[PDB]
């Protein structure tokens, strides 16, 4: 029952927990299609190109 | 021959490590907090948020 707090805490925010995770789970990840994108501006590639068009 | 076959047998029983946090009245400090809400305060957020 002591734990049982923790668990009212901890498990409480456990779905709260491992979802915030993998919401920055993909902070990284998605940075190699979500953040390459930027980066496909930032790289000067399109900075750069639409310019050079 | 009753000191500790009956009054420390009985009565410290219950007395030493098992109720100190959640029985703290005759029968119901586990029914109000522990049954009550410690059985229920996940249940009060973990399903709304």
């Amino acid at each position: 029952i002591i734990e049982e707090i923790e668990r009212d805490e901890a498990a409480l925010r456990e779905d709260l927990y491992s979802a915030d995770r993998k919401f920055a789970e993909y902070y990284n990840v998605l940075e190699q299609i979500l953040g390459v994108l930027i980066k496909l501006v930032k790289d000067l590639k399109l900075e750069h190109q639409h310019k050079y068009n | 021959e009753s000191l500790p076959s009956n009054v420390v047998s009985s009565a410290q029983v219950l007395a030493n490590v098992a109720n100190l946090l959640n029985i703290r009245d005759t029968e119901l400090s586990s029914f109000l907090v522990a049954m009550g809400d410690i059985s229920l305060r996940k249940t009060g957020v973990e399903e709304k948020r």
